């Protein structure tokens, strides 16, 4: 009763942090070993026959006793109580990843705004010094702590 | 590229999910194999004692 | 048949080598040196040769035998570093890597299709510069990979006989992907 979803294990490497890279290696190698351990087991052996073991074992009562106590023996699947935590933590990291998504959308929109500004620039033939300081303030003479002419220190 | 890594965020958690599912199914199959082993032991012991 | 002190020239080994044609020679110094099973090799010969192989193993493992012959003789005269060009270090690299390919644990035989896959991963590139102590973990993870999601392709290899050209480029792609996952 297995529900399996195999991934290509490249995005598993692209998806992990530096903080949990060793634990991701441990979980990856343990999952590889556990998939191989699944693959080594066939699904079930056949049921224990009772005509042959009833004819062999002459101990009366014992063969029908073991037949009744074995063929009417059922044991449940060992439970989990962890899938709910895994799915809720999945939903929480998806919600944090969605707010990270919308913040990156605003960031790339501001990038595109600056780029469409910068392609549509004065072609430097009509450019004044004041408009060149307006288009970027990297090169503005500050005139504070250098308030005299020229407004850089001379050695620069 | 960070958008592309945002899109792929349903793979790690799927690896944890099917890891837990495979571990539990292997454990139940080990229950099955184990009780088969001990009832096998009982019947073979009775047969060898009779022999 | 066992000899005593490796003396092949004794009466019973000369008689029983003379009657048989195939013979597998173990010298023992490779058993204590590290390869298992300890075929020390060039003394061993099978006279029926490629006629008793599958078509895939014949397509892959003849250049391996010729390369091991080249490797043995160049290591034998360049024990001390006689002349090391790029060709001699290529020969020693491919020879040492195939030497660690031929190591195999006790009581673990594998089928022919996994052998074609792993000697394909060893002879057709993709392992020549990969740190010869790491060949055994490469073996384990490679067999785990191919038994994990490549069972029908191995069925194609063992039932079709020859390793087909689509299967050839597919083995190339899978060993390249696994080289990435091995340097991952």
């Amino acid at each position: 009763k297995l529900a399996l979803k195999t991934i290509d294990w490249v995005a598993f490497g692209e998806i992990i942090p530096r903080n949990q890279k060793a634990v991701a290696n441990s979980l990856k190698s343990w999952n590889e070993t556990l998939t191989s351990r699944l693959a080594t087991l066939p699904e079930k052996p056949p049921a224990i026959d009772w005509a042959y073991y009833k004819a062999n074992v002459t101990k009366a009562g014992l063969v029908d006793d073991f037949e009744k106590k074995f063929n009417a023996l059922k044991v449940p699947i060992p439970e989990d109580k962890y899938t709910a935590q895994v799915d809720a933590e999945e939903k929480e990291d998806v919600k944090s990843c969605a707010e990270f998504l919308i913040q990156s959308k605003t960031r790339i929109q501001e990038y595109e705004k600056e780029l469409e500004k910068m392609r549509n620039i004065i072609p430097f033939d009509q450019m004044t010094i004041e408009d060149l300081n307006e288009v970027f303030p990297e090169t503005k003479l500050d005139k504070k702590k250098y308030p005299y002419w020229p407004h850089r220190p001379i050695e620069s | 590229s960070q958008q592309a890594l945002v899109q792929k965020r349903h793979y790690l958690f799927d690896v944890q999910r099917n890891n837990i599912a495979m571990a539990l199914e292997v454990t139940y199959r080990e229950r099955l194999h184990r009780v088969y082993r001990e009832v096998k032991n009982r019947l073979d012991y009775h047969i060898s004692v009779q022999n | 048949i066992e000899t005593q002190a490796g003396d092949v020239s004794a009466y019973i080994p000369t008689n029983v080598i003379s009657i048989t044609d195939g013979q597998i020679f173990l010298e023992t110094e490779l058993f204590y040196k590290g390869i298992r099973p300890a075929i020390n090799v060039g003394l061993s010969v099978s006279r029926v040769g490629s006629a008793a192989q599958t078509r895939a193993m014949k397509q892959v493992a003849g250049t391996m035998k010729l390369e091991l012959a080249q490797y043995r003789e160049v290591a034998a005269f360049a024990q001390f570093g006689s002349d090391l060009d790029a060709a001699t270090q290529q020969l020693l690299s491919r020879g040492v890597r195939l030497t660690e390919l031929l190591k195999q644990g006790q009581y673990s035989p594998m089928a022919i299709e996994e052998q074609v896959a792993v000697i394909y991963a060893g002879v057709r590139g993709y392992l020549d510069k990969l740190e010869p102590s790491k060949i055994t973990k490469f073996e384990n993870a490679f067999l785990s990979h191919v038994i994990s999601q490549h069972q029908t392709l191995l069925g194609k290899i063992r039932t079709d006989g020859k390793i087909s050209e689509e299967a050839d480029a597919k083995l190339k792609e899978i060993v390249t992907n696994f080289l990435a996952g091995f340097e991952a």
